[PDB]
């Protein structure tokens, strides 16, 4: 390479922030706080679960018997199965991820261990916060090298200054990588419609009360008080309690001489477009209420595209950083990888590929060998037709295998 | 063995993940044990520990092998699995304590 | 040629551009902040999404063996996977083509290595920042010759200052390119609607609490005083405290007159108008809500239409710049080259192609050898139903021996 990696840094946008709010460490905790945000918790819990439940499965780098028994040793290590539960450290990867939604950018160190087989296999997965990286330090060429951490130690035993790790021993999960190395909070083009919706909250609330209560005032003879200041008070508080006034003093409360204006449209505007800055895009406020669109499902499935993305980013890194450290200790003269990848969930076509699934087994129905006969016939069929009846898991087979 | 420590997530304000005052250590317990006398709360509660228990629990094993088969059908007996998940005594406790 | 590339430039349009806020590097800034608005992200989410779910494959230059054998080659270096996770390069293609939709331009190198196989492979793409370029630099008849490039290495060790590479080692990816090889943010037409949004949001506002508390006024002997800023003061902060006056002091709110306006539906209107602007067909602010059509498919077809023209740009640079600088060095005499592309999808006719499939799979049924015969009456077929049922992929087939 003749070109180094530059920083994404222009007049006031200085690493892809213009904003000095939500620069640096700062900024992280502008997100954190917005975690406590109910809009935002909604969204968060919808696509962090269905990142989770994409039937992630592992594909060998190719047919290749030898391909395929790595693979299914990856598959072993991480636990792939129907419902995605798999084992300890899978999960704590995806728990990784979401802290690189949220903040950015996340890691974990990946620590191995001498398995039963007399493999190197994984041990765990150490999460590395956000709040605890220093920064990220970089070679030469702008390539990242290690990153730099300090934080106290859980339980309060010690405070870490400057501890450094060098990037091959861990996993870094970065959000919308722009191919600076500079990840980003999802939640950065939300932060608008968050403190306009908290903004209007306040407006709102000072606006019902008036128009509730009232604002009682009592007009009395420049001569004058105790009992003045009671018969306010008491209207506030205490309005079964009645005015006894005399003929020279006037009771009224101020003439705000309009109806109260109805916020609610606007603030559910406010609201709603939390979610609709992550790429939602059906109304997580109002959500089955009020007069609709038919076909809501069509817009569970513009909200994949998002989500799908996201799957992407999540796989890459596990790709790149993770599968190759697990395999290379045990198949030292590895140059191709088996990858973690999952099922693409666009459509609603189960109904039509279940019918033609039927048509298929039916075609090979007096086979000697149907299961045979049958995945040849599906290798065979065009894209569309084969991709719609699901993964024909070869590592699966290997690994169910007694 | 790992080089680096599980650390708090702590920054500033942030103790232990959380910056409200009125909701750190087991003084924010107590808001949450008020909040299950919401009936919001509580009808929104009795739908999730319902759906989770109603979700068809079972026993995977480590392989087809038929010795991780017995060990798997051994754990099956001792959780008393079934279609209802009722379960033996110490399964539906396991649920409680997870709420 | 005897004709040379000239600059899109007339009168005040200069490369393309008469709005002096967005000619070069001060536009890209504009383009920059738009992205920290909720509606812009949200289109861009759903348009790179389904970018990149366009089941991209590679098609031979010929259905000659030889073809199918680099088309195999460039497959393989890609990655190409049913999800199109593909390898680490794939996907930095996407993201470099992402900050061309957003700034106009944008740019990759392309680093080599020798592979296990004794061929010369991708090692990786270096991303090219619209920011760190200085300007692309040209011929004499006007053809791109170089990218001269400063800014600062990530970490901050060093400023690199007038780096030129030349446009052989890279890939470009220009938006809408109109023949000058000048690339234009396809944010340039939502512009007006997100301005005009933010200044009814402010207008709103200011609109908002003169309706919803009320302006005070207090009117007091010509002779007059703590005491009447207190109670100005506290009808805004402290409405429950109530308001104890002299009787030659009135107290009013100013009448307005009217209800306040609602400009909702206004300023819908323009936010909504930003991702039409980009050439999406459904409404992304409204969304699920409101009495509306029925048949949503239809709007989200016609979104196809935009969005499938993206991906041929993407897949014409790829096939221009960097599939060729993958082949020569391995099959030094080819003249031809594979290509990317991708399905077309632009209609739901599943349901009616898989019931086709079953008819022809119960036709070659009886078949010794059915997915032979199955192929060559699927290619056999008119073009409309051939490709309902989707790519026969013979690349792949290469690829899975």
């Amino acid at each position: 390479a003749s070109v180094p990696v530059m920083s994404t840094s222009y007049d006031v946008v200085v690493d892809r922030e213009f904003d000095e709010l939500l620069q640096g460490k700062d900024g992280l905790l502008v997100y954190h706080k917005m975690l406590s945000d109910g809009t935002v918790k909604n969204a968060l819990n919808y696509i962090f679960g269905r990142i989770r439940s994409a039937k992630w499965y592992v594909e060998p780098a190719s047919t290749d018997p030898e391909d395929i028994a790595i693979a299914a040793f990856i598959h072993a290590q991480l636990g792939i199965d129907d419902a995605s539960v798999g084992k300890y450290p899978f999960g704590r990867l995806f728990a990784i991820y979401e802290n690189a939604y949220i903040y950015g950018m996340a890691a974990g160190e990946i620590v191995l261990t001498l398995g039963a087989d007399g493999k190197l296999i994984l041990d765990k997965i150490v999460p590395i916060h956000p709040f605890n990286i220093d920064e990220v330090l970089y070679d030469e060429e702008g390539g990242p090298k290690a990153l730099k951490l300090s934080g106290e130690v859980k339980g309060g035993s010690q405070f870490v200054s400057g501890l450094e790790i060098p990037i091959w021993k861990t996993v870094v999960f970065l959000h919308n990588d722009d191919g600076s190395f500079t990840g980003q909070s999802a939640l950065r083009a939300a932060v608008p419609h968050w403190l306009a919706k908290r903004a209007l909250i306040l407006l709102i609330n000072h606006g019902l009360e008036r128009f509730m209560i009232g604002v009682p005032t009592l007009t009395i003879p420049k001569s004058v008080w105790e009992a003045a200041k009671e018969i306010v008070k008491n209207f506030v508080q205490k309005p079964r309690h009645g005015i006894i006034l005399p003929d020279d003093w006037k009771f009224d409360t101020v003439d705000l001489k309009s109806a109260m204006p109805d916020a609610i449209p606007y603030l559910t505007y406010h609201d709603a477009g939390i979610a609709r800055a992550l790429g939602i895009d059906f109304n997580t406020v109002q959500l089955n209420m009020g007069g609709q669109a038919i076909n809501i499902g069509e817009f569970v499935s513009l909200t994949q595209q998002t989500i799908i993305s996201l799957q992407r980013e999540f796989a890459s890194a596990v790709n790149l950083y993770l599968i190759p450290k697990l395999v290379l200790p045990n198949w030292p003269s590895a140059t191709r990888f088996p990858r973690l990848t999952f099922e693409m969930e666009e459509r609603n076509d189960f109904s039509a590929a279940a019918n033609l699934m039927g048509m298929l087994i039916n075609a090979v129905k007096d086979s000697e060998d149907i299961p045979t006969e049958l995945k040849a016939l599906i290798d065979a069929l065009p894209s569309k037709m084969r991709r719609a009846l699901g993964v024909v898991d070869e590592v699966r087979e290997a690994v169910r295998q007694p | 063995g790992a080089s680096v420590p599980v650390m708090s997530t702590s920054y500033d304000v942030v103790v232990d993940r959380e910056f409200d005052e009125l909701l750190q250590g087991k003084d924010g317990l107590l808001v949450y044990h008020k909040m299950l006398s919401d009936g919001t709360v509580k009808n929104a509660l009795n739908y999730i520990f319902g759906r989770i228990r109603s979700a068809k629990w079972y026993v995977e094993p480590a392989s087809t092998d038929p010795e991780d088969i017995a060990i798997a059908a051994f754990i099956h007996a001792q959780l008393g699995i079934d279609d209802a998940s009722v379960g033996k005594y110490p399964f539906g406790r396991l649920f409680a304590i997870y709420e």
